[PDB]
Order: C-alpha cells, then sequence, then structure tokens
RNA sequence: CCCAUGUCCAGGUUGAAGGUGCGGUAAAACGCACUGGAGGACCGAACCCACGUACGUUGAAAAGUGCGGGGAUGAGGUGUG
RNA sequence: AGUCGGGACCUAAGCCGAGGCCGAUAGGCGUAGGCGAUGGACAACAGGUUGAUAUUCCUGUACCAGUUGUUUUUGUUUGA
RNA sequence: CUCGUUAAGGAACUCGGCAAAAUGACCCCGUAACUUCGGGAGAAGGGGUGCUGACUUCGGUCAGCCGCAGUGAAUAGGCCCAAGCGACUGUUUAUCAAAAACACAGGUCUCUGCAAAAUCGUAAGAUGAAGUAUAGGGGCUGACGCCUGCCCGGUGCUGGAA
RNA sequence: GGGAGACUUGAGUGCAGAAGAGGAGAGUGGAAUUCCAUGUGUAGCGGUGAAAUGCGUAGAUAUAUGGAGGAACACCAGUGGCGAAGGCGGCUCUCUGGUCUGUAACUGACGCUGAGGCUCGAAAGCGUGGGGAGCAAACAGGAUUAGAUACCCUGGUAGUCCACGCCGUAAACGAUGAGUGCUAAGUGUUGGAGGGUUUCCGCCCUUCAGUGCUGCAGCAAACGCAUUAAGCACUCCGCCUGGGGA
RNA sequence: GCCUAAGGUGGGAUAGAUGAUUGGGGUGAAGUCGUAACAAGGUAGCCGUAUCGGAAGGUGCGGCUGGAUCACCUCCU
RNA sequence: GGAGGUAUGACAA
C-alpha cells in the first residue's frame, strides 16, 4: 500500500525528502516482510511468493550489513526502532 | 488435533489421543446433567443381551436438544464441552430468554455464534430449519425422521448429509453412509457437519483403555467349544469348516443381509448403501 | 460376570508431554539448561496371586505348610446391598 | 441413651407395584406410588464409678426440638 | 524329616545344575551388540563402607588406630551369549497343565437409515441406546516394520428375472 | 590493502506508467465421455491387415428427453506471454511475488559470485484419509506367431484427481553456470517510451527490454556459434583427466 | 608411605588371516534360447520411475531429439 | 530452397 509506505518513509526519513537511504529502505522492507510472512502462514503452499519474501529478506540483510559497516550508531538506532536483532 | 505419545512404555507405544483444543471448559451444566447407569448389555430380564459391554468409567447424561424447536429467540454459543456419551462434542448455548441447552457442536462452531431455529433462519452452521427450507446441495446433520421427534440421523463425530432435491412432501437426502432416501419435508436438520472430525483417527493403544470405554473382551468363536459356538471345537487351530462363517447363533457373518425384506421404508429408500 | 455405593494400596526410584530461560533464525525448526511429573512405568512391604521344590499324603489341612516365586495406580484388590 | 448406630429423615442399584399392558391356566411386564444403605442429612464431651454397663449410670459443664408460664418489645386485616 | 559344617575336586550328578550354593544394602567409577531411539541398564566389570583425631565449603579431605573380616548380625538381584514361540501389562483348567493357549491395541471383511441390525421373551416389555454409520452387532487376523501372489469351475453369500 | 573524505555511472529507493496460462485460496460455466432413468425401435453393435473375444431378443447399438458424477479446459492459440528452474491455458473474486519502461527526487558502491548450508524441484513411487468419469502398468480373454510372458483387439486394478506428509530423481536439455563490458548488418514478433507525420485509425524515425530467423568479423576437429556467441576480455563457483569393472 | 616398569583381570576399539555357504562381476576359435539395438532395425530410440517376464526385454506415466517418411502453419533466403 | 508447432548366418583371409 502506497499510503502505508509513504507514512513509513516519512517516519524513518534521514532528512526531509529522503526517499532512499539505509533506514528508509530497511524499514519499508521490514513492514513488507512482516505482511508477507502473514500471507505465507496463510498460504503455506505459495512457494513462488515465498521466493520473493526470501529475496526481500536478503536485500534487507545486505542493507543492514552496509549500514553497520558505515555508521554503527545508526545501525544500533535502526535495529532498536524496528525491533530487529 | 491428534497428539501421539512417545513410546515410553509398551502400553503407551503407538497410542494417540485428542488434544481437546476445541474444548473450552470441563464443568458441565448442572441443570442439564442427568444420572445414567451402566446397563452393561443386560435387559430387564437381567440376561446379557449384547455381549462385550460393561465396566468402564462412570458417566453423567447430558440432556441434548435434538429437537431445536425453540425458534422464538437466538441461542448464543457459550462453550464447547466434552460429552462422555457420544463421539461428537456438545455446545452449551444460552437463549436470550435465559433457557440453557446443549446441542451437538458442528464443525467450525465457535463461542459467540448466535444460532437461530425456524423457517426464516439463515443458512449458517448451527442453524435449524425444516428440510423444505434448506437449499439443495447444503450439508446438514442431526436430521429427524418424523416431525417434532427430534434429530436422529447424522449425529456421530464428523458425519454429515447432503440435500439432493425435493419431491412431493419429501426431501431427497444422501446420508453419511452413502444411502439416498426420501425424508419428510417437515423434518428439521441443522446446517453444517458434526464437529470433532478427528475422532476416527485415535489409536486406542492398550487394552485397559478399551475397558475404560466400557468394551469387554471379545472372544473369537473359533476358540470356543462346540456347545458354545458353531465354530467351536476341533483339534488345534481350525479353519471355519462350514459353508460360511456364522455368529454364535448361526446367522451368517459375511455378506448375508439382515434388513427386513418387507420394511415399510423401502418405499422411501431410493438408493441403498451398506 | 455384572449393577449401585464405600474403601485399600508402607516406602523408595525413573523422569513423557507441557512450560520458562538462554542460544539459534528474517521467523522458524532445532540445541542446551531449568522446571514439570506422565506411565496397564521400575524396586519393594501390607494386599492379591500361585511358578519351582521339599514335606504332607488314615494330613495340622477333603488342596496346606517351609523355603524361594509373580503382580503390587491398575484390564487392580476388597466390603456392603 | 433426646445427642452413639438404626427407626419416627433422604434417596442409588435392585425389588414390590393401584390402575394399566401382555398372556392356555399359573402368571410375565410395568406407570403413579413406595421399599431399599454400602452413600447424603442429623443435637455432648471430659472425668469418675461396678464383679459384670456406660458419649447410656454419677459429677461437672453443654447442645438440639418443643410445651407452659413471667417479663420485655410489636401487630393486629394500609396486616407483623 | 528340618538345619549347620565339610579335605581335594567343582556338574564328572542328572532327562534337565532339580535342590542347594553363590549375588544381594547404600555411595562412586563405568557400562556393549541391537533398537521402535523410549530403551537395552541395577548391562557387564570394578572401587568404597569400622573406630579416633584434625580441618572442612558439611561432602569431603588429611592423619592415625583395630580385626581374619567394618551394609562385621538380620533384611535386600546371580550374570552373560544364542535360538524357538508369543509383541507387550494382563487372563485361564478353584483341587495334577499358567503355556506357544485366551485377551489385547492395530488390520480387514461384512451386517445395520433407526420401531436399525443383534439378543432375551409366546407376548407385552427390555437391552442395543436416553446411542444414529467417525455408531452398533457379527466373522477372521492379532503391536510394529516389509508384504499379503494365482483360481469365482464347485459350495455359500449378493444381484438378476426372460 | 588500511585510514579520513568526495562522487554517481553499478546497485537499490522514490515518483508515473505497461504486460502477463506467475503463485495460493474459494467459487463457478459449457462441450464431450461414461453410467442411471424413461420413450421410440429392431437385430445387430463393436473391432481388425483379416478375425475373434466382448456387448445385444433378460431388447443391444442408434435415437430423444432428462438425472448423476468425475477429470480436462475446444475455438482464442501465436519459435505468443509469464516464471529461477520444475512449470503455468475455461471464467470470477480474495491474497500475493517478480519483471519491464519512463523519470531523475533519494542513498551513495550499499555490488558480483558463493564451498558448506537452506529452499524449491516433471513423472513415477510411498503414508493417512477422500474421490474415481475417461485413460490405464499389473491382470483376464481373443488374436498374430515356430513360440509371443509383446506389438493388435475386448475388458481392466493400482495410478492418474483432491488434502496433508514423505521422496528428491529425469535426454530436470539450449545436452551451453552466474555477473559485467566490448565487437558488422538484415528481418519478423511481444511489452513499453519519445519525436515527425497522420483529422483519428494509421504510417515513418529514434530508443529500451524480451523473443525468433538470416548473416560479417572472430571462433571451431568438424558440425556449427555469431549482440539471446560457442567472438574479444575480467571475477567467482561446479565439474573433467583412456575404456570396462562401476 | 607416595610415585611407578613388568605382570594379572575386564569390557570395549581397531588391523589382518581364515571359514561351511553364498552374491554379483570378468575371461574362455567355432555350446543352448531367442533377436533387444544399429535402416522407420521392421512396434523410432533414449532418460527417470513403476510393474511384469526364461532372456534380451514389454507395458504404464512423464520427458528429450541425440527422429525416418509425409501433409499443413509461421519465419528466413 | 531452409527452419520451430501439429528369425538366423564358425573363424581367419
Ligand atoms: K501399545
Ligand atoms: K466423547
Ligand atoms: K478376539
Ligand atoms: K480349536
Ligand atoms: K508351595
Ligand atoms: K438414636
Ligand atoms: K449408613
Ligand atoms: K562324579
Ligand atoms: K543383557
Ligand atoms: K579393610
Ligand atoms: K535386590
Ligand atoms: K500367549
Ligand atoms: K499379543
Ligand atoms: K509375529
Ligand atoms: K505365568
Ligand atoms: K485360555
Ligand atoms: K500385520
Ligand atoms: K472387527
Ligand atoms: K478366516
Ligand atoms: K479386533
Ligand atoms: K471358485
Ligand atoms: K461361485
Ligand atoms: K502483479
Ligand atoms: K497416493
Ligand atoms: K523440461
Ligand atoms: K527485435
Ligand atoms: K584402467
Ligand atoms: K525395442
Ligand atoms: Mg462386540
Ligand atoms: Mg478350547
Ligand atoms: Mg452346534
Ligand atoms: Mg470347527
Ligand atoms: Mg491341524
Ligand atoms: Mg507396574
Ligand atoms: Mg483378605
Ligand atoms: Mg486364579
Ligand atoms: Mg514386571
Ligand atoms: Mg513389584
Ligand atoms: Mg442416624
Ligand atoms: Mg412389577
Ligand atoms: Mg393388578
Ligand atoms: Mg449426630
Ligand atoms: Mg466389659
Ligand atoms: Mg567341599
Ligand atoms: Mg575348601
Ligand atoms: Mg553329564
Ligand atoms: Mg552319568
Ligand atoms: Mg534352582
Ligand atoms: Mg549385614
Ligand atoms: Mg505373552
Ligand atoms: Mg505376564
Ligand atoms: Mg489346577
Ligand atoms: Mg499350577
Ligand atoms: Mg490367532
Ligand atoms: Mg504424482
Ligand atoms: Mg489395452
Ligand atoms: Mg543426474
Ligand atoms: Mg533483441
Ligand atoms: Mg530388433
Ligand atoms: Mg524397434
Ligand atoms: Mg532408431
Ligand atoms: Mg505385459
Amino acid at each position: 500500500s502506497q499510503e502505508r509506505k509513504n507514512e513509513i518513509i516519512k517516519e524513518y526519513a534521514r532528512h526531509e525528502g529522503d526517499t532512499g537511504s539505509p533506514e528508509v529502505q530497511i524499514a519499508v522492507l521490514t513492514e513488507d516482510i512482516n505482511q508477507l510472512n502473514e500471507h505465507a502462514r496463510t498460504h503455506k503452499k505459495d512457494h513462488h511468493s515465498y521466493r520473493g519474501l526470501m529475496k526481500k529478506i536478503g536485500h534487507r540483510r545486505n542493507l543492514l550489513a552496509y549500514l553497520r559497516k558505515t555508521d554503527i550508531q545508526r545501525y544500533r538506532e535502526l535495529i532498536q526502532r524496528l525491533g530487529l536483532r | 488435533a491428534i497428539k501421539k505419545y512417545k513410546p515410553t512404555t509398551n502400553g503407551r507405544r503407538n497410542m494417540t489421543s485428542s488434544d481437546f483444543a476445541e474444548i473450552t471448559t470441563s464443568t458441565p451444566e448442572k441443570s442439564l446433567l442427568q444420572p445414567l447407569k451402566n446397563n452393561a448389555g443386560r435387559n430387564n430380564n437381567g440376561r446379557i443381551t449384547v455381549r462385550h459391554q460393561g465396566g468402564g468409567h462412570k458417566r453423567q447424561y447430558r440432556v441434548i436438544d435434538f429437537k431445536r424447536n425453540k425458534d422464538n429467540v437466538a441461542a448464543v454459543v457459550k462453550t464447547i464441552e466434552y460429552d462422555p456419551n457420544r463421539s461428537a462434542n456438545i455446545a452449551l448455548v444460552h437463549y436470550e430468554d435465559g433457557v440453557k441447552a446443549y446441542i451437538l457442536a458442528p464443525k467450525g462452531l465457535e463461542v459467540g455464534m448466535r444460532l437461530v431455529s425456524g423457517p426464516e433462519a439463515d443458512i449458517k452452521v448451527g442453524n435449524a430449519l425444516p428440510l423444505e427450507n434448506i437449499p439443495v446441495g447444503t450439508v446438514i446433520h442431526n436430521i429427524e425422521m418424523k416431525p417434532g421427534k427430534g434429530g436422529q440421523l447424522i449425529r456421530s463425530a464428523g458425519t454429515s448429509a447432503q440435500v439432493l432435491g425435493k419431491e412431493g412432501k419429501y426431501v431427497l437426502i444422501r446420508l453419511n453412509s452413502g444411502e439416498v432416501r426420501m425424508i419428510l419435508a417437515t423434518c428439521r436438520a441443522t446446517i453444517g457437519s458434526v464437529g470433532n472430525e478427528q475422532h476416527e483417527l485415535i489409536n486406542i493403544g492398550k487394552a485397559g483403555r478399551s475397558r475404560w470405554m466400557r468394551k469387554r473382551p471379545t472372544v473369537r468363536g473359533s476358540v470356543m467349544n462346540p456347545n458354545d459356538h458353531p465354530h467351536g471345537g476341533g483339534e488345534g487351530k481350525t479353519p471355519i469348516g462350514r459353508k460360511a462363517p456364522v455368529s454364535p447363533w448361526g446367522q451368517p457373518a459375511i455378506g448375508y443381509k439382515t434388513r427386513n425384506k418387507k420394511a415399510k421404508s423401502d418405499k422411501l429408500i431410493v438408493r441403498r448403501r451398506t
């Protein structure tokens, strides 16, 4: 949903008008991942959709790895805000 | 669901039971309990008339409302309860006027559903309507054979029947056995199928459990004496050694039909099965 | 054999499911601890039973005794009606 | 023995069973209603005493159900 | 007859190690094949046990003392390898047989649409069941695992109806 | 290579658009087959190279009206589309993945590959429970034959279908790992984008991403590949070292 | 008295030799049975799987062309 | 013209 996506983008924007940035991308990915996890539990046999979920998870992992390498403090803040490990 | 016990003991080995997840409470309704004695297969003459029955756990009878003839008010499903007397679970329901009752629990029933009975009730699981009001293809249970007598057919756990069509004052029904027959259109039925479908899959596991469930041991006729059973006698293990296997009283036990040949209900039974 | 209603089973042992914590993962499965206390579960008195043997065999006894033996929360024992 | 156990309390299994049902005879079955404890309900204990009884007798101190009477309050038919 | 001891040997006895002997408690170490992963398992095989001091974190440890011997008496599993049968706990010929026999959970076949079938009864009336085909009766097989071949001519059953 | 910065081309996000049998769930439509019921109706039907078994006077086949139920989706349909691969074709709705094209607002190398792992994975097969029309291993019978445990014919169980769970293999193939850049053209077609026309439709030019065909350079043992390389290069991975035994 | 070589006992681990018997595999100038494959190999072959059969093998489902001949469609020349 | 779809036969010579 674009409206939900936009609200998350505004919430986690590094600064005004910042659509693209580790925080924004990771947060948006996390919400998609949670929503898609619910879809998967509803449709255990939706293997094709599950593949896209795995790709999102991998992309979110890569963004987290980059962010931790770049600014560890921003990494800590983001994981706390999103409740990640 | 069905939970399988770890083989901690040879008795427990291969045993399974239900988790009773659906059951919401273990305290039945005092007003609806009635005392029941274990007849143990003995009639008023005191003779054993049905073998292999007796012993086992004590039970209290729960008064089930098979009639579902209280159409004035809605009944809210309060609880889903275990019933020792029948394979299916029961549901305690409160009528808005304050009358408490038990019904069979259909598959998919949930606490809070507001069931209704009568011609105008919508076609929802747990509702009760005369068969004439139930659209073809619907799955039903707790069917009564005579108007006002109360549901008699399709009451075991997981069973269900389907409405096939109408004709005259009768309604065409496929029963759980696969038999198709006519049933008087004024007879009522409950929409849905009887819950607790998993009941069939339980593995009893040990002899003591059958004894709890009031089944006494079954002795094969082939190991009795000739004066006890037509199969009795003979040196060592023996084959049947007759034209056909028979019950203890000589009734053939494989394929020999027993339904009365001049049954009045043949006129209504359209297609038989079993 | 069964029905209704009572009642009995010293004392030890083992540690099922489940639960909690910590690991682990995107979430899991899963792993480790702790907790938990299942069982026609284990050892063993009372109780019930009756496998071996000796003796007894005009017996202490018209079926027993001595030494051992099996079950012992169960398909259990047993009382009253 | 008012107090313990039982009866004048209750019911389970089972049994009897007005009418009733069924049946060569005899009778069989059974409704209402009853009977039926091994269960429910239910007011007293300590000590002493005899050769032999004791929560039963005696001493002490109680409790339960009820009657009569005195007194005290309150209600008498918009009535406790 | 009941019981104790017995040189050397140690099953040579005997149908057969029958009987007896031996093992026996607690603590510690340690423990195989196989397995349904639970077990097997108290496997097996070993070690310690008394008394007096000292110190103990209170369970020990260190030191010393005594005897042939320290759960000093009584009460307490013998064990292992392998094969057949039965899966298992159970049940059985009161009073010569306790078992491989019966039961059993599981499997399968079949009957039964409800005044069900089945059974007791001349009947009424009952049980089945205040249950309703995931239920009830009957036959066979008997945990579990892998499987269960060919024959419908004959006899039964089921259907058919010229 | 490390450390402190900067950058936007790779990569991703935002914004605006495009297509699709991508997946999952619940419904639902018509043709046809088989069976069932009922009319008509009579002696065949069916089948082969030729026959027979078989079905049919207990009235078959055919034929007409219905009923039941199962499976697959004619026409559209197209080196057409989509998916990582296996694969996905009636229609509707719900949930849901990816791809492509613009744009240049955003981040500022965040990327590629990837042992071990994990996931997915045709068909057959296996377990539990369902379902079962057609088809059809096994199997029965009739043929063919020297024989025919086959090809052919008549029947036919498992299976094929569904749910869940195993399995984890195929000539699972383009018999061609992934990523990136560079190196003549010509011509179809799918989905876009921009412009020059064109009243619109449409025609032309440019361009991106697919998808075919033809064909230089180059490569090759040859066959052939050739911007969808098997050409020219770089990175990472898997794999090969005579045949059999295996 | 501690320490400890050798020795003893015990249950395991591991290496080899050997063993009634048995399993597949290989070699052996002219043995028996058929003829599965190579041509359309006379039913195209092959791959996976399942099942059946003296034997090669047959059949079923799915897949590949590493498919002969012939008739169409779309593409290229 | 091309391309993707629809019964037996030793051995050596
Ligand atoms: K068991
Ligand atoms: K129940
Ligand atoms: K039996
Ligand atoms: K016999
Ligand atoms: K004895
Ligand atoms: K009294
Ligand atoms: K009493
Ligand atoms: K001797
Ligand atoms: K052992
Ligand atoms: K000593
Ligand atoms: K012991
Ligand atoms: K036995
Ligand atoms: K058994
Ligand atoms: K066996
Ligand atoms: K025994
Ligand atoms: K027996
Ligand atoms: K079996
Ligand atoms: K049975
Ligand atoms: K049999
Ligand atoms: K059985
Ligand atoms: K036969
Ligand atoms: K026959
Ligand atoms: K989409
Ligand atoms: K299957
Ligand atoms: K393929
Ligand atoms: K093109
Ligand atoms: K070699
Ligand atoms: K062939
Ligand atoms: Mg029975
Ligand atoms: Mg006998
Ligand atoms: Mg007889
Ligand atoms: Mg006999
Ligand atoms: Mg015999
Ligand atoms: Mg026990
Ligand atoms: Mg006694
Ligand atoms: Mg006995
Ligand atoms: Mg025992
Ligand atoms: Mg014991
Ligand atoms: Mg009393
Ligand atoms: Mg009477
Ligand atoms: Mg009378
Ligand atoms: Mg009292
Ligand atoms: Mg006295
Ligand atoms: Mg001696
Ligand atoms: Mg000696
Ligand atoms: Mg000897
Ligand atoms: Mg001798
Ligand atoms: Mg002995
Ligand atoms: Mg001692
Ligand atoms: Mg036994
Ligand atoms: Mg036993
Ligand atoms: Mg005896
Ligand atoms: Mg005996
Ligand atoms: Mg048997
Ligand atoms: Mg399949
Ligand atoms: Mg065929
Ligand atoms: Mg392979
Ligand atoms: Mg192109
Ligand atoms: Mg050939
Ligand atoms: Mg061929
Ligand atoms: Mg060929
Ligand atoms: Mg064949």
